[PDB]
């Protein structure tokens, strides 16, 4: 718990000069030579806090996930208190096609890092509830969009979907439109899920130049 | 005690269809 | 003409956006079964035309019932005007009738419904040349040498569209149960909300009821199959019953522990409901004037209402019809037992039930 | 005042902490413990008659006497400018033929999908349209449609009052969004004069 | 393409293209109140009271004495 | 002769709480910067009349889970309370008027009571011993009231009573404290603001509702004549309209209490209050 | 007969009258559309003045005013609340998102209108319509109750 | 004894509560929530960058020009685009006129819960006010996708700052009129006073964000610590409480909307004369006299509005201090002229998931005092 109000007086600086040299450029080398093992790749990129500068991203494995958030949460270099989401990002060409990204900031020092565990469908992600509390319903949402299990969670259960909802819908392979649709029957007097038929099918516009060079 | 409600002509005194001077926008740099 | 009716036309798997090539007109669509008919008509992609005599309020839940532009609705109608029966029925290959009536009024007969309008619709529609089905809906009892009046008048008028229209197919279903039916609902506001509820004689009458979606499925297999035009088909459930029978279901469902019906002779009954028969006419139609309180009901209560014996029936269409008993038909009647239908203590088989379930309910 | 007072407190652990212990007097948020006489009538006049009540039933029967900000609809209207994005519609040159020219834009830019164009060729050669529909139930009046458009065709006009009985009346096809057009075409070229300095 | 749009008759330069957008005031907007702004005393009160209740105790003594 | 003057006792009653509660809406408009009902007639001056009329030819939604009989009783019995506490003001003379009003309106309880148990709502129950509560906890306070007020009624041979016409013509000046917590009584009796938490006639529909809202404001008018009788000197039409106007004024101005925290207020701060203020009036009176 | 004629299009003339100028109808706040029908019942616009009063209950409600986007796991609730009014009822559909699925018509968790689960009277058009746009679409709804009538239809039967 | 607890269902009619009680006491809050799931992050994938940018308008409906500021700044970041100084001065005056609608539903949302009616008729007018400035720079009142790549998307027409002069000279009285009902008043200070209190360990373990956090002593402030476009040489407080309190985050709120003020005064005499747009004609759509008189506006015109800019391969998280919290944008791109996943982080989402230890040990009369004081809208919680 830390950014508490001590100067009255208006502040018109961000941050110290050593400290954000050392955040901004050294964090990298920093992380990577005291914990080897939790680190298997390092990206140091566009910056989440600001436009100006530069911030690192980290790949680890999912059996040293806790650990190394434990020690990102609690050293006394990076002080990463707030866990601000967990997410997933599809990749289905690649043999883990999963990208579970943890993203964090640290209010002693104006920071922010990033996190990724790169798992298959059926690869168990530690949970990170005892870590941080807000993990709990960031890892219910993926697991509800993306079907990515996070093993000793609580109460693992679907909290956006639809209640007889099977599918993640946020995946490559699912449709758009999705595969049943809803309407009331006067005839059986309820709300009822029949297959999807549609009055205008979605027209999908293929505008991409055969000259462009940025396409990866 | 600032009042709510002012009277005629004391806001909106001009209606944005009937702007009083012509607008000159500049869309690119001289250099 | 034969089966070019269902197959011609018919674009999309069988949905809410696809086309089954049917343009439909049904005379009465607002009433208990012309909803039912007019919601199987629409969910499978066909064009349903309703005329109405009554208020739009009480027509609202028809347009509901299928996707933009197939719903086609025409207030104000008049039956005694041809001009709205040519402009309801103008682009129609289906004409389907459930207009019909069970208390006389000052404004309306027996034969102006049954025999009068179901004559110049036959005629009307057989002027087209476009309509290819012409399904009309009289009783089971319908009879011209029948005491109750209205199935006399049923029973002429059923003469009256075979001779103008041959092709036309006369239905003649038993009593239709259903959550908005004239059978069990009048049962029930006769068991309960009356200090005696007479019963005819000794009630060992016959019926054949049937439900109202089987009906409605009947109306859809009579559309696909061609040999059934020009033919009458008696519509009734698997099961045949008294009225005492009736009523013994009806007080076992409701859970009154008091018998408060009385068997009375025919004469008695009619006595009873003759003050309210001669004044019948020179007045406008009164609410929750009961259809049994007339004489008629009493002409019918002394005869039997079943299908005839070598008749064509629900098997005949490939449709196994419903119990009327037991199972989905008699749950709404559940719902207006002593205290409310209910679940019961719920704990004998909670017992293996997992964690947050039983404290959701609090057992 | 913001002030607070041992009492006063909206729960119970903090009501069970003040009243068995002192520490809220540390608090410089709280109210001081009346030293005098007069201190003490002051805060009896406090809990007891009130007086923190009618402070705001002064100012409500204030607003009693005071002036009302309703406008009669539909005899007054509202304010609006001439960027307001209302009903779709379909424009001409002064002559009378169209200005759009089947250039499918409009079509690519929205985002909901609710423009459906076909085009051949007119009989004298001219590249138009045969088809020209608008979902109204499923545009979003975002107003992408009028900034794609490179030839001012079609406009989001100066109407909001188009509500109806039935949904079929509420998918445009060309010939009601010419018919618009045709009705609001002098407003539409007043709005257009102002709104091209700037666009 | 811009002098098209902006420029005037005779411009000599492509710095000389006028501006005309919404701009403050000459000197600015003037300042306005940010702030919140803002009874009688107890003893004045609890007089006043003192002071109808008496007349109101003695009202009722005098109708007690003519009952 | 009595039906007669009680038929013209009610005539005035009922178009008063139409009036009332078009007042109620307009009022608090005006208080908010705005107008009201204006357009259902000239001024708005058609709008009880048409709200009436439209819930006359409402259906009615009898559900067939409850018991009939008290569901129909319960706004009927809130209803003919009213209107009998209404003629026990106007068309009597007993020795113990007061009393028999608050007697009456002891009685009132029991229609939010079988309206709670008639409808069978998970939280119809659950805010019916609530609204009760509230209503049971202010009884108190109003009832030792009364006996503040009557240790100084007396009647021209000496007796002592509480006929409304024996009450003094001048305002009781030496009870203001015990006149405020009167209208606050009131306030908590009627179920107004700052007491309206807990409703009861969520399954009610057309004149079964219509009675429930006649008999609750009827009942706010009762208790205005009462206060104007025993603390203003007096029953009159200005009386009536200017406590009303005020019912609404604070309506308009304050937010609502918390259930146990206007319990807390009434089982510790106003029963004490006039308890205390009893006992100091009999020592007086002596 | 022409005098009881005459006297029963009086009675519509009158109930009609009546159910127009007292329309209470019921929020469904789901979206967007819900924050410009707070600004219509604001002091601007004041939607009590024409009678009508916002309730909380659907015994007591004569309308609907679905105002904002319909989900698949919202259908069944609203299904069951109109199912839970009296008659005679009305809805009044508002925004895009009710009307036709609006922005939301491609997705796989949306609606595709309030019409494919309860009928509508009057559809409001606009994404949010403006609360003036709301006023005009209510002041239509109250027109088509001026043309009903219902104590002539029942004295021709 | 073996009191079990009693269960209650709160409200399908869009937030859902499955409450447990010991008697009067709460032992368990559950919300249920996705009754407003539309699928937006779906949905986004399969448009174009202009074409995703007014679903962020229907994520917090109540602070519109806020949620679109998160998605331009990560794709301006990718793009390497460059804002001019007007369109910076511009999105910072207008993000204060955001902040000070929501501000104002939101007090008055929570005080009409509590009971207060007339705050709420008081503040609209002040927010109709604020819809006539959306309305006369975009044409829409409320979703007005004014925000774009690069800058803004039209310049502001003439007469409008010194309307905005004569609301802001104004407003500080309205201001006041609001808390003579409320701020010295009995009965709300024993609805506010010490219900849901969060200490800073448990605001920072539990993701808070925004005037909750500045409630409980920590002085945190995007628009300070991070800032973005002209925030930096903005001039304002950062409001400070220490309870934790539902009346403490009311201070709060109140005075941002004091500074909010102070903020608009400023831009309101330092707005300076320009462009208003980038000049990079890759990204930013040419003006419609130029593309009515030049080949290659033309082409740029054809082709930004139908295949869109082309973001180079990359990732990014954005966030702006929203008037609810910390909103931020998770864009991942593989190179194409759509999104390959847009993540989108709400504080609201945050902010329910505590409804279950800030409500232990309150009544049934607080679970809507501690709704309103969260400050949710469920668009931007269900995405
Ligand atoms: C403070 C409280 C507020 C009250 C004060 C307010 C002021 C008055 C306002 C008036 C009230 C407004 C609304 C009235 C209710 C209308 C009726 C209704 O809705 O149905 C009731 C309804 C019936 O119950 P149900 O829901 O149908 O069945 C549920 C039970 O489980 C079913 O139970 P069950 O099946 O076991 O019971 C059956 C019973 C059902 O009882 C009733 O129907 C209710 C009875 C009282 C209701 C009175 C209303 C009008 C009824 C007609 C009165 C006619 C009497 C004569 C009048 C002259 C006419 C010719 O009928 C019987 O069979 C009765 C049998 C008689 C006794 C047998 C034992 C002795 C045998 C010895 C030999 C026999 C000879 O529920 C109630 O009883 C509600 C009670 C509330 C009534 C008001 C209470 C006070 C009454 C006035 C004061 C009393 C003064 C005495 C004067 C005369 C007596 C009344
Ligand atoms: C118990 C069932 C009802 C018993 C009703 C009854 O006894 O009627 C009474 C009481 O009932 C009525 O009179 C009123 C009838 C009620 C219905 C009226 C509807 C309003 C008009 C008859 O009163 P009278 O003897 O005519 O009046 C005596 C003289 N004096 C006027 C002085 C009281
Ligand atoms: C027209 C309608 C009029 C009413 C409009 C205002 C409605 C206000 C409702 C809320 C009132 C709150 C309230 O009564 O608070 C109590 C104090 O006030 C009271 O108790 C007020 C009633 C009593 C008036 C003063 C009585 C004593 C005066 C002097 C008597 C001795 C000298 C003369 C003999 C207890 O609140 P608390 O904070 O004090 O509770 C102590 C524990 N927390
Ligand atoms: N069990 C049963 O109910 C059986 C029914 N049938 C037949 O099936 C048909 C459907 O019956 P059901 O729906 O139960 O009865 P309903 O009364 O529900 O349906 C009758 C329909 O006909 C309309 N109608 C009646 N008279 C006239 C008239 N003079 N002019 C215009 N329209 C009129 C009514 O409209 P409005 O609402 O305006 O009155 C109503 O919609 C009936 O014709 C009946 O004869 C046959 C055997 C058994
Ligand atoms: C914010 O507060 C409010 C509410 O919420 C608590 C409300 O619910 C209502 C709406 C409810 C109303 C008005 C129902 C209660 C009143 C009724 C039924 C009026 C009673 C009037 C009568 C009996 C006289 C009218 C009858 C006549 C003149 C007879 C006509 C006869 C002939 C023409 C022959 C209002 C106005 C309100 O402000
Ligand atoms: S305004 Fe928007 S939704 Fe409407 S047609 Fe144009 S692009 Fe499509
Ligand atoms: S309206 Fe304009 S943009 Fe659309 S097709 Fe016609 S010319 Fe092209
Ligand atoms: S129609 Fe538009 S404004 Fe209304 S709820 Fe849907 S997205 Fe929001």
């Amino acid at each position: 718990g830390y950014a508490y109000a001590r100067k009255t007086t208006d502040k018109d600086y961000i941050a110290s000069e050593h400290m954000q040299a050392f955040g901004n450029t050294q964090l990298t080398d920093y992380i990577i030579k005291t914990v080897p093992k939790f680190v298997k790749m390092a990206v140091t990129g566009p910056a989440q806090s600001s436009v100006l500068y530069q911030e690192p991203t980290i790949y680890t494995t999912p059996e040293s996930l806790v650990p190394l958030m434990v020690f990102l949460r609690d050293h006394t270099n990076t002080q990463f208190k707030c866990l601000l989401d967990v997410t997933a990002v599809d990749f289905p060409e690649r043999a883990a096609r999963f990208e579970v990204v943890y993203h964090l900031l640290s209010p002693r020092w104006n920071n922010r890092i990033r996190v990724k565990v790169c798992v298959d469908e059926v690869t168990a992600v530690p949970t990170l509830c005892k870590v941080f509390n807000t993990a709990n319903w960031f890892e219910r949402e993926t697991w509800d969009m993306f079907g990515v299990f996070f093993s000793g969670h609580p109460d693992l259960r679907r909290i956006l979907t639809d209640y007889g909802f099977t599918g993640h819908p946020l995946r490559k392979d699912f449709p758009m439109t999705g595969y049943q649709e809803v309407r009331y029957d006067y005839g059986k007097k309820r709300v009822v899920s029949e297959p999807l038929e549609l009055t205008q099918e979605f027209r999908y516009f293929d505008f991409n130049s055969p000259w462009e060079t940025l396409n990866r | 005690f600032e009042h709510y409600l002012p009277m005629g002509l004391e806001y909106r005194k001009f209606s944005p269809g009937t702007q009083p001077v012509k607008a000159v926008v500049p869309h690119d740099s001289p250099k | 003409y034969s089966s070019t009716l269902m197959t011609a036309d018919k674009l999309g798997p069988g949905g809410r956006s696809s086309v089954s090539g049917i343009t439909a007109t049904v005379f009465g669509a607002n009433g208990f079964l012309g909803s039912y008919i007019v919601n199987e008509l629409a969910k499978r992609g066909s064009q349903v035309v309703c005329p109405f005599r009554s208020t739009e309020n009480e027509a609202m839940h028809l347009k509901q019932m299928g996707d933009l532009g197939q719903i086609v609705l025409l207030p104000e109608l008049d039956i005694r005007n041809d001009d709205d029966i040519k402009r309801a029925i103008s682009r129609s290959n289906v004409i389907i009738n459930c207009v019909g009536m069970r208390l006389q009024t000052k404004n309306w007969s027996f034969e102006d419904v049954h025999v009068d309008f179901p004559k110049r619709l036959a005629k009307l529609a057989a002027e087209t040349g476009q309509v290819q089905r012409l399904i009309h809906f009289s009783d089971m009892g319908a009879d011209e040498n029948h005491k109750s009046l209205r199935m006399r008048t049923k029973a002429v008028g059923d003469k009256e569209v075979l001779d103008a229209f041959p092709d036309a197919t006369i239905v003649r279903p038993g009593d239709i149960v259903g959550i908005e039916d004239h059978f069990y609902n009048y049962l029930i506001y006769q068991l309960t909300l009356t200090v005696f509820a007479p019963v005819v004689e000794s009630g060992s009458n016959k019926i054949q009821p049937t439900y109202v979606l089987d009906v409605a499925d009947a109306v859809a297999a009579l559309l696909r199959k061609p040999d059934t035009a020009g033919k009458t088909l008696y519509l009734g459930g698997p099961e045949v019953l008294t009225m005492r029978e009736v009523y013994d279901l009806l007080l076992k469902t409701l859970r009154i522990y008091r018998d408060d019906t009385v068997h009375l002779p025919a004469w008695a009954v009619k006595a009873m409901y003759k003050p309210f028969d001669s004044v019948r006419r020179m007045l406008p139609g009164l609410p929750m004037t009961s259809p049994l309180a007339t004489e008629d009901y009493v002409e019918e209560m002394l005869r039997d209402k079943v299908v005839p014996a070598g008749a064509l029936g629900y098997a005949d269409l490939g449709i196994v019809p419903q119990k009327v008993t037991d199972g989905l038909a008699i749950e709404p009647v559940r719902h207006a037992r002593v205290g409310g239908y209910r679940w019961g203590d719920m704990s004998a088989v909670a017992k293996d039930i997992p964690e947050s379930v039983r404290k959701y309910y609090n057992i | 005042g913001t002030e607070r007072r041992p009492g006063e407190s909206g729960a119970w652990k903090q009501i069970e902490r003040q009243r068995y212990a002192s520490d809220w007097e540390n608090d410089p948020t709280f109210k001081r413990t009346p030293k005098n006489l007069a201190e003490v009538l002051d805060d009896s006049a406090s809990m007891l008659l009130l007086t923190d009540v009618w402070r705001g039933m002064a100012y409500t029967l204030g607003a009693f006497f005071d002036k009302k900000v309703t406008i009669m609809y539909p005899f007054e209207k509202g304010q609006l400018s001439p960027r307001f994005r209302g009903e779709h519609a379909l424009r001409r040159y002064p002559t009378g033929e169209e200005r759009c020219i089947a250039c499918k834009l409009c079509e690519a830019i929205c985002p909901a999908q609710a423009i459906t164009i076909e085009a051949e060729e007119r009989e004298d050669g001219s590249r138009r349209t045969t088809r020209y529909d608008i979902d109204m139930t499923k545009c979003i009046y975002c107003g992408f449609c009028q900034e794609a458009c490179p030839v001012d065709a079609i406009v989001e006009g100066p109407n909001f009052e188009f509500s109806t009985e039935t949904r079929e009346e509420l998918l445009y096809d060309k010939q009601k969004l010419l018919e618009n057009g045709d009705k609001w075409e002098t407003e539409i070229a007043t709005n257009l004069r102002t709104e091209s300095l700037y666009r | 393409t811009e002098v098209l749009k902006r420029g005037f008759p005779g411009m000599k330069s492509v710095k000389d293209m006028p501006i005309v957008q919404d701009a403050p005031p000459p000197g600015g907007f003037p300042t306005i109140r940010i702030e919140r702004r803002l009874g009688p005393t107890g003893v004045a009160i609890f007089a006043g009271l003192a002071a109808i209740m008496g007349y109101g105790f003695y009202k009722l003594h005098e109708q007690r004495q003519e009952k | 002769m009595i039906v007669a003057s009680i038929l013209i006792l009610i005539v005035p009653v009922l178009l008063s709480v139409a009036m009332f509660t078009l007042a109620e809406r307009t009022v608090m408009a005006s208080m908010q910067r705005r107008f009201g009902p204006q357009v259902s007639g000239i001024s708005g001056l058609l709008q009880p009349f048409w709200d009436g009329l439209k819930l006359g030819v409402k259906e009615p939604v009898l559900p067939d889970s409850s018991s009939a009989g008290a569901f129909a009783a319960s706004p009927m019995i809130s209803f003919v309370l009213s209107q009998v506490a209404w003629v026990g003001i106007c068309i009597s003379d007993a020795s113990f008027q007061g009393l028999v009003i608050m007697a009456i309106s002891s009685l009132a309880v029991y229609g939010v009571m079988l309206a709670g148990w008639a409808s069978n709502s998970k939280y119809a129950f659950l805010g019916c011993l609530r609204s009760v509560a509230l209503m049971v906890s202010y009884e108190l306070s109003l009832g030792a009231a009364l006996l503040s007020i009557g240790l100084f009624v007396t009647d021209g041979t000496g007796m002592k009573c509480l006929n409304f016409a024996e009450m003094p013509t001048t305002p009781q000046y030496a009870m203001l404290p015990l006149c405020l917590i009167f209208l606050v009584c009131i306030l908590a009796e009627t179920k107004r603001d700052p007491f309206d938490l807990p409703g009861y006639n969520v399954e009610y529909s057309s004149l079964g509702f219509a009675l429930f809202f006649i008999a609750e404001y009827a009942n706010m008018a009762v208790m205005s004549a009462i206060a104007s009788i025993y603390f203003l000197g007096g029953f009159s039409a200005l009386k009536i309209t200017a406590l009303f106007f005020a019912f609404v004024w604070t309506r308009g101005t304050l937010p609502r209490y918390r259930y146990d925290q206007f319990m807390r207020l009434g089982w510790k701060a106003f029963l004490p209050l006039t308890l205390a203020f009893f006992a100091l009036h009999a020592s007086v009176a002596i | 007969a022409k005098g009881l004629e005459f006297v029963v299009s009086k009675v519509d003339n009158v109930v009609n009258w009546a159910r127009a100028g007292s329309i209470w109808p019921m929020t469904f706040g789901l979206a967007c559309c819900a924050v410009e029908m707070m600004h219509a019942g604001a002091s601007r616009y004041d939607l009590d003045r024409y009678g009508i009063i916002f309730r909380p209950s659907p015994r007591q409600s004569d309308a609907m005013i679905v105002a904002g986007t319909l989900t698949n796991k919202m259908a069944p609730a609203l299904r069951k609340v109109y199912d839970q009014m009296p008659e005679p009822k009305w809805v009044v559909s508002m925004g895009s998102c009710a009307n036709g699925g609006g922005y939301y018509h491609y997705s796989y968790a949306v609606v595709r209108g309030c019409d494919r689960v309860v009928p509508v009277d009057v559809y409001v058009p606009g994404c949010p319509p403006t609360a003036e746009g709301l006023l005009y679409g209510l002041l239509q709804l109250q027109k088509k109750i001026y043309r009903s009538k219902t104590t002539q239809i029942w004295y021709k039967k | 004894a073996k009191v079990n607890n009693f269960t209650l269902n709160f409200g399908p009619q869009v937030l859902r509560l499955v409450l447990e009680m010991q008697g009067e006491i709460i032992m368990r809050a559950d919300p249920h929530i996705g009754l407003l799931h539309r699928g937006t992050e779906k949905l986004l994938e399969y448009k174009t960058y202009l074409q995703g940018l007014p679903y962020f308008d229907r994520l917090d409906y109540v602070s519109m020009m806020c949620m679109e500021h998160s998605y331009v700044l990560a794709i301006e970041q990718l793009l390497n685009v460059s804002v001019p100084l007007r369109g910076q001065y511009i999105r910072v005056l207008f993000s204060e006129i955001t902040r000070v609608l929501n501000h104002l539903l939101a007090i008055t949302c929570h005080s009409m819960d509590v009971g207060a009616l007339t705050p709420f008729l008081w503040a609209f007018e002040e927010r109709e006010k604020l819809f006539e400035f959306y309305e006369r720079v975009s044409g829409a009142r409320m979703h007005a996708a004014y925000f774009r790549v690069g800058g803004v998307s039209q310049d502001l027409p003439i007469g409008l700052l010194r309307d905005v002069y004569d609301w802001a000279r104004q407003f500080a009285s309205r201001l006041d009129e609001m808390e003579e009902l409320l701020t010295g008043n009995r009965i709300w200070k024993e609805r506010t006073v010490d219900v849901g209190t969060i200490t800073a360990q448990m605001a920072w373990d539990w993701g808070c964000s925004g005037p909750i956090l500045r409630a409980s002593g920590i002085d945190w402030d995007l628009r300070k610590t991070q800032p973005y476009d002209a925030y930096g040489k903005m001039q304002f407080n950062v409001p400070i409480a220490g309870h934790g309190d539902c009346y403490d985050r009311y201070l709060v709120r109140l005075q941002e909307m004091r500074e909010s003020l102070r903020i608009i005064y400023q831009c309101l005499n330092e707005m300076p004369d320009g462009l208003y747009k980038s000049p990079d004609g890759k990204v930013c759509p040419p003006s419609r006299s130029t593309m009515k008189q030049s080949m290659e506006a033309l082409i740029h015109h054809f082709k930004l509005y139908t295949e869109g800019f082309h973001v180079p391969a990359g990732e990014t998280y954005r966030a702006v201090e929203a008037p609810k919290g910390e909103f931020g944008v998770y864009l991942v791109s593989r190179g194409g002229n759509r999104p390959y996943r847009c993540k989108i982080r709400s504080p609201g989402y945050a902010h329910l998931q505590m409804t279950d230890v800030i409500s232990r040990g309150a009544m049934l009369a607080d679970v809507v005092t501690i709704i309103g004081t969260l400050d949710v809208v469920f668009g931007e919680i269900d995405r």
